């Protein structure tokens, strides 16, 4: 065996060739941002939501 | 009139079917076709994306 796969057909684990222990892959941590604000008519000040 | 001349009868019917209610939500696997059907429709159009 190579490398791994899951259900969602992307790579997961992944062998490399110099040394027989294996290494998972994780995807870097990706998400989106959101804006908590009033009405700027009565304030300035945000909030940031991830 | 009716009702407080059979108050006891009405009262272990009564429990008698919520007791009868109780094993038939258990008993029956198919008993929960809707939100098992719609979750798995999510997961489909959730997984064919990807
Ligand atoms: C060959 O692979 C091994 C894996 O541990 C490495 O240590 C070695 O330096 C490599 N040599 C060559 C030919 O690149």
């Amino acid at each position: 065996q190579q490398f791994g796969r899951d259900i969602a057909d992307t790579t997961d684990a992944v062998r490399d060739p110099q040394t027989l222990e294996i290494l998972d892959i994780t995807p870097c941590s990706f998400g989106g941002v959101s804006v908590i604000t009033p009405g700027t008519n009565t304030s300035n000040q945000v909030a940031v939501l991830y | 009139n009716v009702l407080y001349e059979n108050q006891k009868l009405i009262a272990n019917q009564f429990n008698s079917a919520i007791g009868k209610i109780q094993d038939s939500l258990s008993s029956t696997p198919s008993a929960l076709g809707k939100l098992q059907d719609v979750v798995n429709h999510n997961a489909q159009a959730l997984n064919t994306l990807v």
